C-alpha cells in the first residue's frame, strides 16, 4: 500500500 | 513534516520534469521489489490522479502520501 511505500523506501 | 513527502517526490521523479509517470513510478515499485502488471500500475495511477490526464502531479503525490 501507498503508507507501506513510504515505509520500505525509508528502509533503502 | 511535508519534507517527507518531497523526499519521495524527489525519489519518483527521474529527471526533475515534476509529474511522475507510470513508467517512474513503475521503475521504483519494482527498484522495492514490488512486480506488478501493465494494469495494476496504471490502476494506481488512475487512483492517484484527480486530474484525469494520465500522470500523478505534486498536488496529487501529497494527497495519495495522506490517504487512508
Amino acid at each position: 500500500k501507498l503508507a507501506h511505500l513510504r515505509a520500505r523506501l525509508k528502509e533503502l | 513534516s511535508e519534507e517527507e513527502i518531497r523526499e519521495a517526490f524527489r525519489v519518483f521523479d527521474k529527471d526533475g520534469n515534476g509529474y511522475i509517470s507510470a513508467a517512474e513510478l513503475r521503475h521504483v515499485m519494482t527498484n522495492l521489489g514490488e512486480k506488478l502488471t501493465d494494469e495494476e500500475v496504471d490502476e494506481m495511477i488512475r487512483e492517484a490522479d484527480i486530474d484525469g490526464d494520465g500522470q500523478v502531479n505534486y498536488e496529487e503525490f501529497v494527497q495519495m502520501m495522506t490517504a487512508k
